[PDB]
């Protein structure tokens, strides 16, 4: 979910549900994951 | 018995995966305001349409 944000430090209070997107067919067994940069 | 001929081998399988190769499903017509059966992609049942 993609949500406007007031100008705002700490999360803002309130509701806002998440639409799916995609479930994908893999079967793989998961345990660690990590997150990319640009640069 | 020895002129060249060409052959082709199709394999399958299974295991603990989804399927996600699978051969096509035909749709019939569609009709309304009749106690009919329906098999709308997975779900069954009977009643009218509207
Ligand atoms: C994933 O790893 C776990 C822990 O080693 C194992 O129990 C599970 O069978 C694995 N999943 C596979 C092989 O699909």
């Amino acid at each position: 979910k993609h949500t406007p944000i007031n100008l705002e430090r700490d999360l803002p209070q309130g509701f806002s549900a998440l639409e799916p997107l995609v479930d994908l067919p893999i079967g793989i067994n998961i345990t660690r994951f990590q997150t990319l940069l640009a640069l | 018995g020895h002129q060249p001929y060409r052959v082709v081998v199709l394999s399958f399988e299974l295991l603990h995966a989804p399927a996600t190769v699978c051969g096509p499903k035909k749709s019939t017509n569609l009709v309304k305001n009749k106690c009919v059966n329906f098999n709308f992609n997975g779900l069954t049942g009977t009643g009218v349409l509207t």
